[PDB]
């Protein structure tokens, strides 16, 4: 149970240059281990098979090194298509652990989300339930917060987040923590703000509304 | 006494086969102590440590053999250090690892003993070439380089030009044989090598056959013998975490009498254990009975009679 | 070659023994793939497909004798059935199931070769009368209604009417005794059967009781032989997932011996692979051994060597 | 018959060895029914319960020597028990229990037939004095009581003044041998005790073995044999659930044929079965494994052949 | 592990004619499996040992059918001491599968439960508890309902229900929830109502009382 | 699995006579066991090896006796540094049970606790919790309650106790309740009684204060 270390956790690079990534072994696996192209929803695909000499239809700048406990895998010539969460593995040690991820994001700026709350529906009035969704959208990077206001207090536990994939286009990101309640606690209450804190925000940004306003 | 005096050559190494973890093949068995389960008895017991073994990262292949450079440096620092201990008048015992060590010791034995004669106990016959293997692992090809009878067919595999061909093909007796490739067969009909499989065994017997083997090899001439022995040749009943475990091999009571023939003999020069894998080990009790089968097996090559041994004094005092 | 030269037969039946799972012994083996297995050397594979046994739900049994309509059918479909692949000149592969099929696999080859002789590899003789029964159970009897000296002695079993003794005292050998009825040892008294025990096996070795055998049946004339053969008759630490385990069967390695000598005959005719039963296995480790164990006996049945085996070209090219 | 008419001892006794345990000998053994084994054939049966044996607290120990006395007492309760039980002309099945017990079986035995002979199966010798000990446990020292020519060379251990040295050195033959002292074998090698550890067995076979053993005991005069036999000296494979395992053993087939050679010689003339301990099972598989083993070997002692035995008449009707 | 489902789930036949059971296997055992008579609160006994033939003293009428897939037992000529939770039960494979359960009722008619709800005693006022027992009795089928009002508040979990088993007399049933309470929520309120609805009822019958009323 | 019950639980003696010792067998171990003296906060140590016969060193006075289902130990001239858990523990059975303890004090006599409660630090109000402590000290034996009272309430579960060890010089005992509070528990009340219920006091002690008084 060899320990594979990965020492990028994540990477975001603007397509250019050398975007070479790491990974580091417990033991000594003497070049006895591989390299993975798990792309988004796909299944994974063999980037490196030996530490070394790019499998079999690999174009031309996937190279690393290793030999025996920290390994290299060079990305030098960033191709964006490239954009997938990578894989160390050993292989000659049982049971064969795998890495950790090494999700490869794009580095345009650090922007704001365009934050907006959204009232649960009267239809869910008539479910007997309450979800206030609150935006985020079109931002980077993902590391954000949510802090929800029920007439101005500070909850966690009835919502749930949901984090968009980095987009193709723009290369931003979308969140929606869903405040999902009860009808009987709705009913308690009605400024429902979301304090949102983001890099590209410049203030916790606190998106409300009253029970009944919109 | 001039037998059991050893000299224990380590090798912690793997890069001839592919399951990485025979490199705790002489950690294992000398924290199983060999070395105290020998001084019981007369052995002139003499460490001389692990080898340190370079890792070359541009280790480029050949077309299907893999890890040629790094595996032929190997067997040359061990063939410089058996040849070595062979000075010194031990008897080479020598332990890793997998088969592609065997190269080196035979190769350093045969610098001391031009003369010597090999027991290759296998479930195979690893005389693989690079033309005729099917992975290109060099514990499949320890025994090719090593004939004379094959020179020439032998490509010049980067790492291997000090490699001299010691043995002819009357010089090697094969036991234990039930996985044996078409070309490793055509090889082995081709040179009219002296073997025993599983199938001459379950005719004739253990004791048949080691009496046919004594005959063969030391019925013309008294020669140095070298034992190279693998685990995988007894059933995996007993070696169950061996690199290339093949069912129906033989027994550990065969084996057992296989090596106190040899001690009997006297003329046992130097040993070869190999694909010794603690990792391939499911329980720990697998392990546990693999390295106590493969230790027996060395006591049994120095003097451990499952009848009795006893220092020559008296005892009723 | 005139040898493997292989119709297959898979039979998916349970009815002449009790535990039911026995049905996925083809099924098993198939999946198994010996066909893939048989592929790579010289054989002429050709499956025929398995055999659809008709379910008689009124199928009253005998005194002791339970369902004796549907296992006559199913022996009569299937002597049918080698029969017609013993007309291609192949060699009758015939896998189930239970001892049973034998009779209409016997049968089936009697039609075809009157002259043959059987090796009945198994833990016990199933030489059974319905008299002389203490189960009933009709694999333990196959043996019985094939045989010309118990005529007059074989009740009127509904469904055996097609039976024809076909072979004699001295045309069958038994190979692995030990689960013997003292009906069973009275009959092979009575007659003077040729047999092995495992007394006789452990006293001569082997090698001698299969040299023993082929003087005995083929000494006197090269006849075609018909191998039946039982996974119980081997050690139940390689077959443990057999219907009828008995401790103290024959080794793996031995049965590995007696399938090559068979080989070198060459005068092996058909091969019958009863009592496989997976639902026995209490893992299935155990499964997995005893699935490879009957491939493997299959294997050396058609020249799978522990020695090797080669195409007749050279290699060194 | 004269033969399989059996007195049946049980002891359930521990005191000569360490690991408490085998006192639930002959409690598991009965418990296994080893009497309605044996009611099917035509066996006299009749018990004589078990013996009480007391517990002596001040049982001072000797110098390496421990438990003297209650062991002492033991086997005398046991001498007496063995004489009477040969008084009635049966055979005398002893078990239990360690090899301790052996003394007064043994003692019993040759009251009756001092004409006696001894094989002893085991892993051990089991000759050490109370000098060559290593532990002093009296399980490892039975037959240096028993010996004649150990006689001045016994100290006087407390408890075992009756006991009377009954055999020569040519009256025994040990077969099994795997772990021996270098004080046993120096005193093997010393009186010139014919024996045959397991290099001799995997020599000539198990055959040639049982005939060389009954040519030595019976071939120059026909004499009552006394079989002793310990569990170890089969492999662990079989047996694990014994007080000394120690691997390589010989094979439960092995076993078998032992005693069924013995059984058709008709001259034994007592059975010691003992080191049958249940607590050792590290699965009850085990204990079941082990119990069904040791009742195999007493049967096929008593007439149960694996080729198969029948009441002589007619079945046929 | 073949799943053994017995087609007819409960029976019940006011003794007569025909009263055929059924029982499927997930696949085919092929007439290797047998029928069994757990009476209530005895021993099983064997009725049916292989799928027919009729096992060793049973008297003249339960044949059954199957070979391989779906089997029957037919009680022909009912005869009412047999009323018996009945079993098909595999055997030729392992584990060796039970069926459900079958047990067999008597078809008079619905009828209505006599309801008696009834106050805790003081005497458990004097323990501290209150358990509050409403009655049914002397109704077919089994087939009811309790609703607890305390104070007239639908309540349950607090109740544990009470089935008699089918009476050989007039074949009837009698069921009692047992409303057990703290003495503490006892206390806090006196109607103490149990809505029972039952099809021999033609109301939902909520039998009450006062505390300190009986 | 045999069960190893030391007959004596624990034991007082003021250094003295013989001072004897049994464990009791659940079957017959027949002399296979030994006796064993774990110290406090130390190794343990053998005693006796096989029912008797004085292990290797042991002074002068530890002989014990058996043979084979109750032992003996026979601490016969008792020597005061000898106070220490003492074990039988059988061997010759798998799995090798040990004994229960042998918890070996010193019967001075019954004295009282001088308690002493102690209100929560103010620091403790800093850090937003409140434990009181209420000291027992200096008593014999280890036999005492302590039942917390917040405003004369009988609370525990808010309170770990803690026992000295026997003291080598004056043979006495310790203990200490803390009633741990949280800040906002404490706040509502202030009669922080202890009621201590020991041998040596006469009486429940009481012991209390008032949340700002000290
Ligand atoms: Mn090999
Ligand atoms: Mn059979
Ligand atoms: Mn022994």
């Amino acid at each position: 149970e060899i320990v594979m270390t990965q020492s990028p956790a994540t990477l975001s690079l603007s397509p250019g240059e050398r975007a070479t990534l790491s990974c580091r072994a417990s033991q000594s696996v003497s070049s006895y281990l591989a390299w993975y192209q798990q792309k988004p929803g796909q299944a994974p695909r063999l980037l490196i098979y030996d530490a070394s000499n790019r499998a079999t239809g690999i174009p031309a700048r996937f190279s690393g090194s290793g030999s025996g406990t920290d390994f290299t895998l060079t990305i030098s010539s960033l191709e964006p298509e490239d954009f997938a969460v990578y894989y160390c593995q050993q292989h000659s040690l049982l049971p064969r652990t795998f890495g950790g991820g090494t999700k490869v994001e794009i580095k345009r700026t650090v922007a704001a989300p365009s934050v907006f709350i959204f009232p649960p529906s009267d239809e869910q009035l008539k479910s007997g339930t309450a979800s206030v969704v609150c935006l985020l959208n079109n931002f980077y990077p993902r590391e954000a917060k949510v802090q929800w206001k029920v007439d101005n207090a500070l909850q966690s536990g009835n919502s749930q987040e949901s984090v968009t994939e980095q987009d193709s286009k723009d290369s931003t990101y979308s969140l929606s923590s869903t405040l999902t309640l009860s009808k009987a606690d709705y009913e308690k209450h009605k400024v429902y703000a979301c304090e949102v804190t983001h890099q590209g925000l410049s203030s916790p940004v606190t998106k409300s509304f009253n029970r009944g306003e919109c | 006494a001039k037998s059991r005096t050893i000299g224990i050559i380590g090798a912690p190494f793997s890069k001839g086969q592919p399951r990485g973890g025979v490199e705790e093949g002489p950690t294992v068995l000398r924290k199983a102590g060999l070395l105290e389960k020998l001084k019981e008895q007369e052995c002139d017991v003499k460490d001389y440590g692990d080898l340190p073994f370079a890792d070359i990262p541009n280790d480029s292949p050949f077309q299907i053999v893999k890890n040629p450079r790094s595996v032929g440096k190997a067997s040359e620092q061990l063939a410089g250090k058996v040849a070595e201990v062979k000075k010194n008048g031990r008897i080479s015992l020598v332990l890793g690892g997998d088969h592609s060590l065997a190269i080196g010791s035979i190769s350093g034995h045969a610098r001391v003993h031009p003369d010597l004669g090999v027991i290759w106990v296998d479930a195979h016959t690893d005389i693989n070439t690079p033309l005729t293997t099917t992975s290109g692992n060099l514990h499949g090809q320890p025994v090719s380089f090593l004939l004379k009878e094959l020179k020439g067919k032998i490509p010049d595999v980067p790492g291997f030009s000090w490699v001299t061909p010691c043995i002819s093909a009357k010089d090697i007796v094969y036991i234990g044989l039930r996985d044996v490739d078409p070309g490793e067969h055509y090889i082995l009909k081709t040179l009219g090598i002296k073997y025993f499989s599983m199938t001459e065994v379950d005719r004739l017997g253990i004791g048949k056959v080691m009496e046919e083997t004594l005959s063969y090899l030391l019925g013309r001439k008294k020669r140095p013998i070298h034992l190279s022995f693998d685990v995988d040749g007894l059933d995996p009943s007993f070696t169950p975490a061996t690199g290339t475990p093949v069912v129906g091999g033989l027994t550990y009571r065969e084996g057992l009498y296989i090596t106190e023939e040899i001690y009997k003999t006297g003329l046992l020069s130097g040993l070869d254990i190999m694909e010794v894998n603690p990792s391939l080990g499911k329980t720990p009790e697998e392990v546990t009975r693999t390295v106590n089968t493969a230790v027996a097996i060395t006591l049994a090559c120095f003097g451990l009679a499952r009848e009795g041994n006893h220092k020559p004094i008296d005892y009723l005092n």
